[PDB]
């Protein structure tokens, strides 16, 4: 299961 | 034995032609189980392994939503990194991301990892302790400072030590019928005259899983690693893998050479003589 | 903006045997950027019944794809893999070889 969200760089 | 779950993300910009092409893929060891393609018709996270279908409808709603969220972030980063490296908005640039976790034979956390790349070169990555960052250059540094103030590390750690593993166990259980299997290689050797006095011996390892394997040639029991040809392990397309290693030996001296095959699907390694 | 030339390998899924259905693979790897053209040729002419796996990559960020298509090996039919890439000035061809 994927991360719930990836933060922008 | 040890097992891992890994996700792979690739964004490629197409300034003026369309949305950046986004492609994500998920793996459990060497078995791909899910995929997404912004160019496909479903626009949903899709299945790529029979056992994933054991999941319910809310699984697909959730993974689709999360994967689109990933695409949305990658889309912004393409822009963001463009500015950082002060590049023209015309050319195509790539962003790659990978992350996942490893578990022992008891299926407990061993390690977690999250890596980011820009155009095929390290950009930033979460170090081993899962609490610090490795920045490639000046640009990366700015992201790092931003990711520290934002505690991205803490989030990634929670996911990598908990959720990641939890799910890996889960897929492992549902995929036991296959994921936990090990297909030992069907091996054989080929002897074909090359010169008038030389002969080529090629060691073959076929139909094996996982892909991990070692093929080393020896002469009189000594490793011969400087007169051989080794091919990159390759996908058979039916779930198994293939690989071969060959050496050029003086014709008549073949009996001196042996090929050793290491594969966890094998009780003990194999020795082969022409 | 580094670039990596693709490695090519044209092999079959199962051990070749004329007259019996099998799959022709063309595994390309180590290239970058991902933009790449790959074709499977049967006697010089391309095949359109060709599929490929989802784009993925190795630890070094180099990409790899597997192009494949069902087929039946014979004695008069020759195959290969036509591969084109930004790092190549000429579409490279690698004829299929059974014992390899």
């Amino acid at each position: 299961s994927l991360l719930m969200w990836i933060t922008q760089a | 034995g040890s097992h891992s779950m890994r996700y792979f993300f690739t964004s490629v910009s197409r300034p003026g032609r369309g949305e950046p092409r986004f492609i994500a893929v998920g793996y459990v060891d060497d078995t791909q189980f899910v995929r997404f393609d912004s160019d496909a018709a479903s626009q949903r996270m899709e299945p790529r392994a029979p056992w994933i279908e054991q999941e319910g409808p809310e699984y697909w709603d959730g993974e689709t939503r999360k994967v689109k969220a990933h695409s949305q972030t990658h889309r912004v980063d393409l822009g963001t990194l463009r500015g950082y490296y002060n590049q023209s908005e015309a050319g195509s640039h790539t962003v790659q991301r990978m992350y996942g976790c490893d578990v022992g034979s008891d299926w407990r956390f061993l390690r977690g990892y999250h890596q980011y790349a820009y155009d095929g070169k390290d950009y930033i990555a979460l170090k081993e302790d899962l609490r610090s960052w490795t920045a490639a250059d000046m640009a990366a540094q700015t992201t790092k400072h931003k990711w520290e103030a934002a505690h991205v590390a803490e989030q990634l750690r929670a996911y990598l030590e908990g959720t990641c593993v939890e799910w890996l166990r889960r897929y492992l259980e549902n995929g036991k019928e296959t994921l936990q299997r090990t297909d030992a290689p069907k091996t054989h050797m080929t002897h074909h005259a090359v010169s008038d006095h030389e002969a080529t011996l090629r060691c073959w390892a076929l139909s094996f899983y996982p892909a991990e394997i070692t093929l080393t040639w020896q002469r009189d029991g000594e490793d011969q690693t400087q007169d051989t040809e080794l091919v990159e392990t390759r996908p058979a397309g039916d779930g198994t893998f293939q690989k071969w290693a060959a050496v050029v030996v003086p014709s008549g001296q073949e009996q001196r050479y042996t090929c050793h095959v290491q594969h966890e699907g094998l009780p003990k390694p194999l020795t082969l003589r022409w | 903006m580094i670039q990596r030339t693709p490695k090519i390998q044209v092999y079959s899924r199962h051990p070749a045997e004329n007259g019996k259905s099998n799959f022709l693979n063309c595994y390309v790897s180590g290239f970058h950027p991902s933009d790449i053209e790959v074709d499977l040729l049967k006697n010089g002419e391309r095949i359109e019944k060709v599929e490929h796996s989802d784009l993925s990559f190795s630890k070094d960020w180099s990409f790899y794809l597997l192009y494949y298509t069902e087929f039946t090996p014979t004695e008069k039919d020759e195959y290969a893999c036509r591969v084109n890439h930004v790092t190549l000035s000429q579409p490279k061809i690698v004829k299929w070889d059974r014992d390899m």
